[PDB]
């Protein structure tokens, strides 16, 4: 802005930025699989005792 | 010295990281090995100019991505060197190998020079007090809590079933197969050129694999569904480009059981699993029928297990109860089973001291892995 | 030891000059080579037989102006020296060629022979201690501070779509079309004869440029705004006369997007930039809309970027977020970015050492600029 | 039909035309698609407004010359129709589609869509009874008489070695690649701008192509001959305008072996041939070392195959005797080999009965084009 006033070869009424418009897995449930979860803390403390 | 044990998931497809006790792998990222495709002149580019991590995870078409793990077997150790340097990054760990008990994993049947070379790095550059390079299906045994069982794995160019029983020396019955989604997605690039889709780059391959993981199902009937009329699902690219599919989305995973599509002479990992069954015994076979584990990130598909179960039924004996247990997060489950074993303190026998590695190395590897 | 460099922002049509660290190029005037046209008679009649600046404006139709910069590519090297001498003079520099380091601007992919010719000047006739000449787009990026950026900019008789990103040398994607406002002014001269005006002098061409930069713009609709009836804006000539205009004022920059009017197989540099985008990467292309940099005094018009916005809207697909960046000092943005680099000690590695040029020259010149 | 079977010499850059039994393709001409760049307001000018033949092969800058085979992949269809109408021109044929058996040739892995378009043409517009679409390297094997061989084609934007062995379907082993001298000559236009030569027309590009085909070669020593300096021999324009040739004559075709000069990652197709070698088998590799064919117009350069010989010598192991075979009639080898195959009785079973084939859809010969 002050430099815009300084030099003569400077145009005015310039919205310098012009942008466009702006607006705003499934097989874990598969029937044939025997999908298992673990809770590793429990089984870990369980098998943890296996001093092998 | 017993600090927190490092859990090194040696993910060929997607490498994972963190320590034991962590119920989630803290750092997770694939086999990508980049450095810029172009050459920066003006400053503004990042520093290191060999990027792996968020920089690579945000600049795909900018870095020349490469892969040393030919069938999950790294050839450019230099890549791993920088990867392991990045393991202690300011974003990552900022610690020492010296400062921690470390644990490694390994898909069996790899050439001895691989794990020997890796151990050279971790006991020369890095200096681990005690370490061991375990297997990979045991992780899944922890995740399932089982001891008896067939464990299928899935990296990126490696997939195989691992028939186990309480951790017993059955290496003949135990199998290993190095083939997976790497060339399946490359075959998808073949499909692309088959119908004029101009795609050849590695970053372009990453995009292809993302959509592959996204838009690829598994029709249970092979040719009965392969010879149908396809809708050619117009996938709109992340850029926005509309791209159809065809039956190719399920055709490419058939290659994993139809190796003749690429011309490879193989059987289908389920048939190799049946061969492992044959290598086992009638009493133990039934257990394996009841105990099957699918793991590895490449196993993630739509209509995946149902189709493969049907194919097994096509090749299974008379009414034997086929049963496949499954971890929901096949990627996580592995690293987490490794987290369990790392948190398992019976590892005292199972580790390898630094001094021992200096004395024997290969002999210490075999004698401690057997 | 070095001294304060001089940020000299040249160009196809206008040169800007000031020292290092300054905010304003204290010596600005266009790029022209003027010299008398008449028979000198009385005493006091200014000798020198080449005049620039106040003498040029003072003797517009009295001095034959020359423009050897064939789209920036100059041929009157001797006169270039003299232009610099005019700058070297008590008027602008008040110094020597050795008393100060030099900074200069370069348009893309020009013939290296020209650069080398200038180096001969700068280090043999003139004796520059240290210099460096490069892309004006880079300097504009310094002014914007952006590193990731497609720089759309035009000289006076040169247009150039410059897709840059963090200094990455992407000359395949980077383009330039050496034709611009100089020819649009020549096209205005075409309009002059179209309305019967034989004002062909270089000074007459300056008047044309005055009205050009004065009364012209980009109407977003081409023929919906062209085919209608105009008012023929009676531009009051500075002579004290008056000439009407009509739609011609906004019709002239349509040629910049429709080169067929002059009979040129170009595309309207915005489309060339779209092709440059097509030479880039898919999701990175999306960022290029965000990485939109606009410059060029030739491009300083009403609804210029707005019409161009509509152009790209009619060209680019959805999910495209153009982020224009066109300040009021796009001319000086290059000069100010040069002052930024002048404030940078990176020039110590990025110079043009006199000594090495004396030793090798050409090969060293390209080893210095590449 | 009991007439002479037409052999379409569907060349990428130069699409010639002919029959069977003959040893000379009837008419030779490129992908030029001209339409005048002006308006014949004066009566008494020449008609057509679309130009194929001496009309365009005599006047170039007047016509908007076009080229739709995007690396062989044609995008125009209406123009192709007119080209085929011109195939039946007075000088050209004066025959019918029904009156003659026609044989089409194609590059491997092309989109089925193109064949569908061809079916529409020669089955709706044209009505060839005996129409077959084939490959291109098999033709070269017919001409050479070989059955086993590495056929390297050389188009304008298509080059790829075709390792064949007795017609055995090795699509995985055989490699297709679409890149050649088109952008090399365009890259030489980049050189032109770097040497001050304002040329932007396809006609100008054809003049550069005359230099390409004429004053260009492959220097077996890349940088040993590149880092030096030539005297830049002078080429004369259609007017006879003197223009230096320069080192470019060998510098530009190095991109064929050094694809990263344009930035596109590739190998230099000889290494892709090595990849095909890897896909083949050890002693069968030796056969193909002894069996290499060089067809296509772009093979014509000094030390071309010799430089590639040196390349493979820097690639192939010791005691590896390799043999190439470059017939003088490279493009005609495909044409004469097509004449050979079209002159066969077994070849009658290759195509499918015209009307029924239309009713058979396209998948039938799509499966039968292998
Ligand atoms: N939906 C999906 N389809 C196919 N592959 C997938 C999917 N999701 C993830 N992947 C794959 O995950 C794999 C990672 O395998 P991973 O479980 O890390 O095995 P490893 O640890 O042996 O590398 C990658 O090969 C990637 O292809
Ligand atoms: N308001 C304006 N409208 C149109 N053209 C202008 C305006 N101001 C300057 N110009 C012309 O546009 C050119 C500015 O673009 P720039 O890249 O600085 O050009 P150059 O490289 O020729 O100095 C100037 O040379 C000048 O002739
Ligand atoms: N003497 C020559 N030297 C180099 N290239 C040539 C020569 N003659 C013809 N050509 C090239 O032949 C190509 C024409 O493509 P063409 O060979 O017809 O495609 P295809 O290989 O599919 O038949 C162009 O690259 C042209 O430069």
């Amino acid at each position: 802005d002050p430099k815009y006033a300084d030099l003569p070869g400077i145009a005015r009424n310039e919205p310098d930025v012009y942008e466009t418009s702006d607006l705003p897995q499934e097989e874990l449930t598969s029937t044939s699989v025997e999908h298992i979860i673990v809770n590793p803390n429990a089984a870990y403390d369980k098998f943890k005792d296996k001093r092998v | 010295i017993a600090n927190q044990p490092v859990v090194i998931d040696n993910g060929s497809g997607v490498i994972k990281a963190g320590f034991a006790g962590d119920q989630i792998p803290k750092y997770c990222f694939p086999n990508y090995v980049g450095r810029p495709k172009h050459v920066r002149v003006m400053a503004g580019a990042l520093e290191g100019d060999i990027f792996i991590g968020p920089k690579a995870e945000e600049h795909r078409g900018l870095l020349s991505i490469r892969y040393p793990m030919e069938h999950g077997i790294v050839k450019d150790w230099n890549d791993m060197e920088r990867i392991w340097q990045y393991v202690y990054s300011k974003d990552q760990l900022q610690t020492f190998s010296e400062e921690h008990p470390v644990l490694l994993t390994e898909a069996p049947l790899n050439p001895r020079k691989n794990r020997e070379r890796a151990a050279e790095v971790f006991f020369e550059t890095f200096n681990v007090p005690a370490l061991f390079i375990s297997m990979q299906a045991v992780l899944s045994l922890y995740a399932t809590g089982r001891t008896t069982g067939v464990v299928l794995d899935s990296g990126d160019g490696v997939t195989h079933a691992v028939p186990i029983y309480e951790g017993f020396a059955m290496p003949h019955s135990i199998m290993r197969i190095d083939i997976a989604g790497r060339d399946v997605s490359r075959f998808l690039r073949l499909y692309l050129r088959k119908e004029g889709y101009d795609f050849h780059s590695s970053s372009e391959f990453e995009i292809v694999k993302a959509i592959k993981e996204r838009a690829c199902y598994l029709s249970i009937n092979p040719q009965k569904d392969e010879t149908l009329e396809t809708e050619k699902a117009q996938y709109y690219l992340p850029d926005g480009s509309t791209i159809e599919i065809g039956p190719s989305r399920f055709r490419a995973p058939e290659l994993l059981f139809r190796p003749d599509l690429i011309g490879e002479e193989s059987e289908g990992i389920h048939e190799v699993l049946v061969f492992a069954i044959q290598k086992s015994d009638m009493d133990l076979r039934r257990t394996l029928f009841s105990n099957i584990v699918l793991s590895g990130g490449s196993t993630l598909f739509k209509g995946f297990g149902d189709r493969l179960l049907s194919e097994v039924k096509k090749l299974a004996p008379k009414d034997v109860k086929i049963r496949i247990s499954a971890p929901q997060e096949r990627l996580y489950s592995t690293w987490i089973g490794g987290s369990i074993l790392a948190s398992l303190d019976t590892f005292k026998k199972m580790w390898v001291s630094k001094k021992e590695y200096e004395e024997d190395g290969a002999r210490s590897i075999h004698r401690k892995t057997f």
